[PDB]
RNA sequence: UUCAUCUAGACAGCCGGACGGUGGCCAUGGAAGUCGGAAUCCGCUAAGGAGUGUGUAACAACUCACCGGCCGAAUGAACUA
RNA sequence: GCAGUCAAGCGUUCAUAGCGACAUUGCUUUUUGAUUCUUCGAUCGGCUCUUCCUAUCAUACCGAAGCAGAAUUCGGUAAGCGUUGGAUUGUUCACCCACUAAUAGGGAACGUGAGCUGGUAGACCGUCGUGAGACAGGUUAGUUUUACCCUACUGAU
């Protein structure tokens, strides 16, 4: 729920314990901590998903005022060879990362660099807030 | 969820298979039936040629 | 498993000495023991000793002794092999304990505190030899142990205890020698702390820099003066907290807490 | 706040003792065996006391939670729900289920006992001591949880009103006619019979005025009372005529219906002014010398306004809402957008493009046998949403219409039409 | 004005683009948010299904006037072709080479003036400056730079989002030539021009909007007979107690 | 005891033993359920397996987000020359199953299916159906008798027929033969049908059609006598544990006497036979019309053999049938294509599929050009022509 | 919501129309289905149902004889050996009070004993050095007060104890103060206002402990008054 | 097995009566047999409680307790095995 | 649990002895939800993988609840299918925060002793001992190695 549409099925490229860069600027560098929200539970398994998907981490990197704080956001770039239903393989330079609140909403209110297409059209505000699709 | 067997879900398919599908499943028939008698038709003629 | 020593500790003692830090002998204080001891078991004595007297002024000492002298004896101390105070008048303590406790046979002392408080230096102070081991780092002693002097007073040393009083605060709990700060995450977050504690003028005497504003400016000096930095630029401000805060609670920065 | 609703159910002592007991004979183990070890035996007994316990101040816990705090919630909602559930019985109740979570000492107590158990009798002896003086416990719970299902079930009924927001009061004697007013300008479930408290409490309708959610509050009723004996069904009255920032609405009823006189009134009026020094009051008469010179009465406190109308009539009714709701946006905003504009910077001329197509057209009436289809219909026609297919094409614009149902080729040999593909 | 909800949002940029001679929607699983749009305009202009670059942000995807309509790069040549086909020859439709592809929140645009991204030049920008339309201008909301999401536009009024300042708002509103209002959106969301869509006739808008906002946008936009934007000179203190 | 972690089992027990198939050619284990209303119709068709390929579809999807927009898909290529009827069996009901009373072959036969009844044609002198065409003398009583008994009993009426592997590119020579049943009613209709039907094809457009959904039953690709971890899915032991770590460590703590079914041990995977349902046809391709690989959209002429062939396979010069996605059994095997025993209540099974492009590339390589004539244009003259 | 909502509205429209029928037969059924759970519910929860049963057929029993029923000393003597309430208890054995406890590396020198009873050590107990104890009387089974009943007034009350003056098993378990069943203790009394012919107030009286507190936490005692 | 009812009509069903002082006294916004506290009486009777339950804001209405009419011979309760 | 009250029944061939179901009183500390929450001497826990029980955590179907709807509580049939990822060894007979539809309990070992992995010989500190040495302790280092036999199991003639 806050995404608009369904769960598309898209490769993992981020489990948990991954440092991927935020580039917006308000005021984070770096998202890591552990959780991801639609994830199975299976023995041995780790929790880790792209699709835009929304996931759980803290600012490694940044300013102290929102260091040491758990926080709700959304893959934007995963560096991982991901299929489009229409033909190529696609991949980024990078992982990137960035921040919300459990609605979709965004605490910055605008992205630097690309932002994935499918990513953009689960979550709206992300469409909003970016200049660069693709 | 409800399972694959289940009643209500079974009834459901049930209800839509007199209709828009059977239709669907019966045409096909008709046509293939239609294609099988000429492919008869077209071997006798091709018999004729000698 | 270490309250279950301490009260076994208490429970084989006739006296219990309580020792303080003469930095924060308040944050240190354990005051809930004091009331289980007033409540359960009045026939123990529950006396007061301030230690590391040597990494602040004497006047701080006197005014903290004064203070405490109040409501519990409150002896002064240092710790060491070599060069010790207030050895002769614990040990007068002591006796005069055990002139009391004639028909015993045997009189037994704990030793409760904080972590890194000086406990089992102050036993090996008393018995003039290294008897129980010692670290810098909070829990060397696990486990308790009887040492004898005399052949009638029967030393016993515990391992350490905070009570989880949760007006306390992590950040308290870290300027109390208590954890080791090679386990935290962001040591960075603390050094405003260090800042608010210490004074200036030391703490510019101690690294030997100058001037700084800015906790996180501090630390990038205090990096490119040390040479001790990332491959790369990048200068490592998280072990040089690690370090800044080690060496704040072990004195070699020198800070103290006023007294009313 | 507002709707102290989601408050689980508190079960009385003996059905809540069933459950806390069944709940650990059937999730923990219920074998063992005096060939077993020691050990095993006493994680055995061990588990089910703290499960035991676990259970209770769970369950207490969600009382004591999910309950309000009578204090430090508001003196308006404190002083109602005082005189309503007896604050005293309250707070008494509540303080005994937190004692009671007791529990754990015994629970701790056993278990260090139990360390100490040598057999597989003894070890079940204190368990079961360790169970019974909980149920003692319980047992001795049996009426306070009893209130306190009751008071769940009230203060879950009860409206959510906010103290603070645009307010109107409607006042006046039992069998007046202010409690149809309120069905008349607002939604809501009121009843209107001819007797003297026909309502019990009070009920709450909303509107919207001038862009701005109001609140109209219709209460059961009051008498005249010297006031150091009255029921909680006027004091409620009482209360939310003091606490709330509202305006008042009197409604006297000049008739002889009402089985109530006019001196009675304004005498109940003249009673209770004192509670409206700061509370922006009007009078509303719902259709001889004396009787007037009653009203004057109560015209020269200073700050008043009379108004005559009906439940005959429905226009006057909004009329005087409106007033109402004038009179006091005006002190609200004493108690407390702005547009730019160009400066002239050229000449070039800038206008509205419409075309004519619109201005031509007619509006859509959902309820009109003749209109317009909107594809949702022709939809509702072939098939529901997930299935019908509906063409991209049929609206697009050619030069022959023949030709709708082609298609462009895309690739060819190696290359790609789109590429080629001029008018020249 | 109008409210109304696909699929569940109030974001009407993941759907539509809107202008005096055409509206845009997005292909989804049922034909409402069309027939929203069918029900108070009828037949009498185009109102065209279809993706960009197979994505429903739409009016986030795409920018255009009465005159035309710009489209980005990853747009295929098959919507083209159905844009250009569904459309009359006189809207001019055009495939950009940018960096910057949200087209829709780099640009806010009327009939006679329009906004961009500071960032970079074009041939056929500079050459857009008058050819297509006319004045560009490289300028910034209040420090968002996303001017076609943080900024409702029309030929008679415009609408931004409210930590705008006063100075800024006369300052914009002297490029535009028109008055300007700093106004929030479906419960207080900065975020207009997602939010919204409006012209000289008419405006939607999502479902949660407030009455008083939809007062404002009826004022600045002059819906009703008659609103000419001091209607506020009314409704002055019912944004004080809202705000 | 209780494990302290739950979790899923290592494999599916419904298909064990997990042994090698009695028979290359699985075998139809289910026919649908015979409407005797409908017209006379075959159940089921064989053909060969030829390698895959790529797709390009147009989707009108309603509900999906694929819906109007364009979609890359797998496809499998089965050759599927016509097929020849040469018998019919009748099977009767009894209280013990289903039981054959007689089989009628017909008045000539080829070397293919000869061949299929011998096992050294070289050497022998082929004697095999003489005297059954000398039954079917003057009048053929015994056919006739025969015949007539399968009209009054036998419930169910099979055909027996075989292939053209002489049309492929398979150096094989000998024919596979199926019983495959029919469907429509009037078991009289049906021996009519046969009758008129011996010696006498059957082509696949005859069978299918594009938008249905068909089983595949085949056999599947053996590899060998294998291990836990890749036959079951196993987890593997960390590194250097005791006795290997390519294997289950144990059991646990307690204790059984005796080794279970259910403990995923060593053995065979692969050349298992396997049933998979519900496959899209997308094309029914005939080899007299060229242009196969050509589309609405493309326009391009050529035939759906890639460049250089399949690989371990040759080229289609014969009827194809398309599917979707990936059936059992690998190129150059015998399937069964059998149409789904039941109505489908999915509208997959309804969507006209459209396609817009094949990929007729080079599959022995990474194949950039789909013709010749592109890859000439492209690398342009070379030393060897001029 | 905002009242009796439900009381209103079955005023207004009023409950179902198939309501009253269904609750009869439900009350017609119950007779049925009583005797159905009576000879079905295996286990608990049949016990727990006769056990509801047998109560409430007790309620109805004594509410119908409330019905038809509701249809030589003077009064300072009425409400009138030196034995104690508990001669000859049971016997415990050394090995059933005293547990083994061994000590070293290899556990093999054990001359340690531990009481599994519980105890009443005194008000200065002091436990001894290690090396030097023997016997071990555990924290947790250590008593400081009791629960003693006075015969007459029907009271208790939870009282300090002083003493333990004997334990009829082997006066060794006097000294270690083992408060096993029949033991003998002295408690405090000063909260009961007692006084002796003289004006001295009494503060300490003998009390005999009548369970065994090794199966409950509890130790219950009666005044020998 | 014991105790009770019965052609001066039992048990079960339907039907009717089920009254009068009196809306008994305290209490309350209101409470009349039926939110509660405490009396619990007399009259006329075949019998009819200052009232067994449903219900009403309060009355109302219905109901049982009790009596009678029709029906026409056995029936009920508590216990034991 | 101890000590009591009452009384449905039982009741030396007892009316005024005794026994006694169901109910019920006191003791446990308090009456106003402030409790700063505060641990007090036990002679194991963690991997792979299979199955079983139901005393059902979730999913499925029902009943009763002042159950408006939404969510939730109690309970009936039900073991078909699932019931996680991690931090913490100054220690964990455990707890902490997250994800999740859910993060239910147990057995087949522990009714002496049985896969794989953590938790005697040398040396040091402490207590004791005249001493050799022992321990109330604590720390550190420290070589079992099948199956090729029968059966079972898995595949193959
Ligand atoms: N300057 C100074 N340092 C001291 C004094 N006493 C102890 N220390 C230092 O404090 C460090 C840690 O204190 P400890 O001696 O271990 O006290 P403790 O934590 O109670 O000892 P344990 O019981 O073994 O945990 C030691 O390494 C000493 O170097 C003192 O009197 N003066
Ligand atoms: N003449 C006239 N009588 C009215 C009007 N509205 C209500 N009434 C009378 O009011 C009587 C009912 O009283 P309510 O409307 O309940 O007023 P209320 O009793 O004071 O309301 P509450 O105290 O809240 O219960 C009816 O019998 C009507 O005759 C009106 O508009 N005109
Ligand atoms: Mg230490
Ligand atoms: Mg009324």
């Amino acid at each position: 729920n806050g995404a608009q549409g369904t769960k598309f099925r898209i490769s993992l490229g981020l489990p948990v314990g991954a440092i991927m860069n935020c580039a917006d600027n308000s005021g984070a560098r770096n998202l890591y901590i552990i959780a991801v929200k639609g994830s199975g539970s299976r023995l041995n398994r780790l929790p880790a998903a792209s699709l835009g998907d929304m996931v759980m981490a803290t600012v490694k990197k940044g300013k102290p005022e929102l260091r040491k704080k758990v926080m709700p956001a959304i893959v934007v770039r995963q560096a991982k060879s991901w299929r489009r239903r229409d033909g190529v393989f696609l991949y980024f330079e990078d992982n990137a990362g960035v921040i919300a609140n459990p609605k979709g909403e965004m605490k910055g209110s605008a992205i630097t660099g690309p932002v994935g297409k499918e990513c953009a059209d689960l979550w709206p505000r992300v469409a909003s807030n970016s200049g660069v699709v693709v | 969820a409800k399972s694959l067997r289940a009643s209500s879900h079974l009834n459901a398919k049930s209800v839509k298979r007199r209709g828009v599908f059977q239709k669907a499943v019966d045409a096909r028939e008709q046509r293939i039936s239609d294609k099988l008698k000429e492919d008869l038709l077209k071997q006798k003629l091709e018999d004729l040629k000698k | 498993r270490i309250w279950n020593e301490l009260y076994k500790v208490i429970d084989s003692s006739d006296v219990v000495i309580h020792v303080l830090d003469a930095r924060d002998p308040l944050g240190t204080r354990c005051k809930s023991v004091e009331e289980y001891m007033k409540k359960e078991t009045p026939h123990k004595h529950l006396i007061y000793v301030l230690n590391k007297c040597d990494l602040v002024p004497t006047w701080v000492a006197a005014a903290w002794v004064k203070h405490l002298s109040k409501e519990r004896p409150t002896l002064a101390f240092h710790a060491s092999i070599t060069n010790s105070f207030g050895k002769g008048s614990l040990i007068q303590l002591l006796r005069q304990f055990s002139q009391l406790h004639t028909d015993r046979k045997q009189i037994s002392v704990g030793f409760i505190g904080y972590p890194n408080t000086g406990k089992s230096s102050i036993i090996n102070t008393l018995r003039k030899k290294k008897v129980c081991q010692v670290a810098p780092i909070p829990g060397e002693t696990k486990v308790w142990q009887y040492i004898t002097l005399m052949k009638r007073i029967f030393l016993i040393d515990c391992p350490g205890i905070v009570p989880p009083s949760s007006k306390d605060s992590e950040e308290d709990i870290l300027f109390r020698g208590v954890v080791r700060v090679e386990h935290v995450t962001h040591p960075e977050q603390y050094i405003p702390g260090v800042l608010k504690r210490c004074q200036v003028k030391h703490l510019e005497r101690t690294y030997e820099i100058s001037g700084w504003k800015d906790a996180t400016e501090f630390i990038e000096i205090l990096a490119r003066k040390q040479g001790r930095l990332l491959k790369g630029g990048e200068p490592d401000e998280s072990g040089v907290s690690k370090q800044i805060l080690n060496d704040f609670n072990r004195g070699k920065i020198p800070w103290f807490v006023l007294p009313p | 706040q507002l709707s102290w609703k989601d408050i689980p159910t508190v079960a009385p002592a003996n059905d809540l003792l069933d459950i806390v007991l069944n709940r650990t004979q059937r999730k923990t183990p219920t074998v063992i065996r005096p060939g077993f070890k020691i050990t095993r035996i006493r994680a055995f007994y061990m588990r089910k006391v703290k499960y035991t316990g676990e259970g209770f101040v769970e369950k207490f816990e969600d009382i004591l939670k999910g309950f309000p705090n009578i204090n430090d919630v508001h003196p308006f909602h404190r002083d109602l729900m005082d005189t309503l559930y007896e604050k005293n019985h309250y707070k008494i109740s509540l303080a005994a289920i937190s004692r009671a979570k007791l529990v754990e000492q015994v629970a701790r107590d056993y278990v260090r006992l139990l360390k100490f158990g040598q057999s597989l009798f003894q070890c079940k002896q204190l368990k079961r001591a360790a169970l019974g003086r909980m149920a003692t416990i319980v047992k001795k719970l049996r009426d306070p949880l009893a209130y306190l299902e009751q008071v769940r079930q009230h203060i879950g009924r009860l409206p959510s009103i906010d103290p603070n927001t645009r307010t109107l009061l409607i006042c006046g004697y039992p069998n007046v006619g202010k409690s149809s007013f309120l069905r008349c300008i607002t939604k809501s479930d009121v009843d209107v019979q001819p007797y003297a408290f026909t309502t019990k409490s009070l009920y709450v309708g909303h509107f919207d005025y001038k862009y701005l959610r109001f609140q109209a509050i219709d209460t059961p009723g009051i008498l005249d009372r010297p006031t150091e004996e009255m029921n909680n069904i006027e004091m409620q009255s009482i209360y939310a005529i003091a606490h709330l920032r509202s305006c008042v609405l009197y409604f006297m009823d000049l008739s002889e219906q009402c089985g109530f006189t006019i001196e009675a009134q304004v005498k109940l009026f003249h009673s209770i002014k004192p509670l409206f020094a700061n509370k922006s009051v009007m009078v509303v008469i719902n259709t001889d010398e004396e009787r007037a010179q009653l009203l004057e009465s109560v015209k020269e406190v200073p700050g008043v306004e009379i108004m005559t109308s009906s439940c005959q009539l429905e226009e006057n009714v909004m009329e005087v809402r409106n007033k109402a709701c004038e009179k006091l946006l005006a002190s609200r905003i004493e108690n407390k957008i702005h547009v730019a504009q160009p400066q002239a910077r050229d000449d070039v001329k800038r206008t509205p493009f419409i075309p004519e197509s619109v201005k031509n057209l007619k509006k859509y009436d959902p309820e009109d046998p003749n209109r317009r289809k909107l594809a949702r219909d022709i939809e509702a026609e072939n098939g529901g949403a997930g299935v019908f297919n509906v063409n991209l094409k049929d609206k697009y614009l050619l030069e022959d219409d023949e030709w709708k149902n082609d298609i462009m080729p895309e690739i060819l040999d190696g290359k790609n039409v789109y590429d080629f593909l001029d008018p020249e | 004005a109008t409210r109304t909800q696909f699929e569940n949002s109030n974001e009407i940029g993941v759907f539509s683009k809107l202008t005096n001679t055409y509206c845009l929607v997005a292909v989804g699983g049922s034909e409402n948010f069309y027939s929203a749009f069918e029900a108070e305009l009828g037949d009498a202009i185009p109102i065209v299904h279809t993706t960009i670059a197979g994505t429903r942000i739409i009016g986030r995807m795409t920018a255009g006037n009465r005159r035309g309509l710009l489209v980005p790069t990853q747009t295929t040549d098959q919507e083209l072709q159905h844009l250009r086909n569904s459309l009359p020859d006189s809207v001019k439709i055009q495939r950009v080479e940018e960096r910057l592809s949200a087209l829709g929140n780099v640009i806010c645009c009327n009939d006679y003036v329009a906004l961009v991204h500071p960032d970079i030049d074009r041939e056929t920008e500079e050459l857009i400056s008058d050819v297509l339309g006319v004045e560009v201008f490289r300028q910034t909301i209040s420090g968002n730079i996303l001017v076609g999401s943080y900024c409702s536009l029309s030929n008679q009024g415009g609408l931004v989002h409210p930590q705008t300042s006063v100075q800024d708002q006369e300052e914009l509103s002297s490029l535009l030539q028109v008055p300007l209002v700093a106004g929030t959106v479906n419960r207080g969301s900065s975020v207009v021009g997602a939010g919204m869509v409006v012209n000289d006739y008419l405006a939607v808008t999502g479902l949660d909007t407030t009455a008083p906002e939809l007062s404002v946008i009826e004022s600045i936009f002059r819906l009703q007979d008659a609103q000419p934007e001091s209607i506020s000179g009314n409704l002055r203190d019912t944004l004080i107690e809202t705000y | 005891s209780h494990r302290k972690y739950e979790a899923p089992r290592h494999g599916h027990l419904g298909f064990l033993p997990r042994k090698r198939a009695a028979s290359i050619r699985a075998r139809v284990k289910a026919f649908p359920k015979d409407d005797r209303s409908k017209p006379v119709a075959l159940t089921s068709f064989l053909g060969y397996k030829a390698g895959m390929t790529t797709i390009v579809r147009d989707l009108d999807r309603p509900g999906s987000k694929f819906h109007k927009r364009e979609v890359v898909e797998a496809v499998t290529v089965v050759d599927t020359p016509p097929v020849v009827v040469v018998g019919v069996v009748g099977y009767v009901e009894t209280p013990r199953g289903l039981r054959s009373l007689t089989t009628v072959w017909a008045e000539h036969l080829s070397d293919e299916v000869k061949r299929r009844f011998y096992k050294n044609w070289y050497k022998s002198k082929k004697k095999a159906f003489t005297k059954y065409s000398a039954k079917y003398a003057q009048d053929g009583a015994g056919i006739e008798r025969e015949l007539a008994r399968i009209k009054k009993y036998a419930s169910v009426v099979r055909v027996l027929v075989h292939t053209q592997i002489r049309k492929t590119p398979l150096a094989q020579k000998k024919a596979h033969l199926a019983e495959i049943q029919l469907n429509g009613g009037s078991i009289s209709e049906k021996v009519d049908w046969a009758r008129e039907h011996f010696e006498k094809t059957v082509a696949v457009d005859s069978v299918f059609e594009q938008n249905e959904m068909i089983d595949a039953i085949a056999v599947t690709k053996g590899h060998g006598f294998e291990g836990v971890t890749h036959r079951w899915g196993t987890k593997k032991l960390p590194r250097k544990t005791h006795r290997g770590l390519r294997k289950v460590a144990c059991i646990g703590a307690w204790h059984p006497a005796h080794v279970m079914w259910s403990v995923a041990r060593a053995g065979q995977r692969g050349y298992h036979s396997r049933t998979s349902i519900n496959h899209k046809i997308y094309r029914v391709g005939k080899g007299d019309d060229e242009a196969n690989g050509a589309t609405s959209f493309d326009r391009t002429k050529k035939t759906i053999t890639p460049m250089g062939g399949f690989v371990h396979y040759g080229e289609i010069k014969n009827d194809f049938i398309m599917v979707k996605g990936c059936i059992p059994g690998n190129r150059k095997r015998i399937v069964t294509l059998r149409k789904s025993l039941y109505t489908n209540t999915s509208r997959k099974a309804l969507e006209e599929v459209s396609l817009k492009w094949i990929d007729t590339a080079s599959k022995f390589g990474k194949g950039r050009f789909q013709t010749p004539a592109e890859k000439h244009a492209f690398m342009g003259t070379l030393k060897k022509d001029l | 919501p905002q009242n009796d909502y439900i009381e209103r509205h079955i005023k207004q429209h009023g409950k179902r129309l198939d309501h009253e029928e269904r609750k009869r037969k439900r009350e017609a059924r119950e007779s049925h289905k009583i005797s159905e759970r009576a000879q079905k519910l295996t286990g608990w929860k049949g016990k727990q149902f006769a056990k509801k049963r047998y109560a409430e057929k007790v309620s109805m029993r004594k509410k119908i004889k409330a019905h038809e029923q509701s249809k030589a000393l003077p009064t300072y003597l009425l409400d009138r050996k030196f034995s104690v309430p508990l001669p000859k208890v049971r016997g415990i054995s050394e090995e059933e009070m005293f547990k083994v406890i061994k000590t070293g590396k290899s556990r093999s020198k054990s001359w340690k004993r531990m009481i599994t009873k519980h105890t009443f050590v005194g008000e200065g107990f002091t436990r001894r050095p290690v090396k030097m104890e023997r016997i071990i009387r555990p924290s947790a089974l250590r008593q400081k007060k009791a629960n003693v009943t006075h015969p007459e007034l029907g009271v208790t009350v939870f009282l300090p104890i002083l003493a333990v003056k004997k334990n009829p098993q082997s006066p060794m378990y006097t000294q270690l103060g083992v408060l096993t069943k029949g033991t003998i203790i002295e408690v405090n009394v000063s909260e009961l206002g007692m006084v002796t012919a003289g004006g001295k107030v009494v503060w300490g009286k003998y009390a005999q402990v009548t369970n065994e507190p090794d199966r409950d936490g509890c130790v219950n005692a009666v005044l020998l008054v």
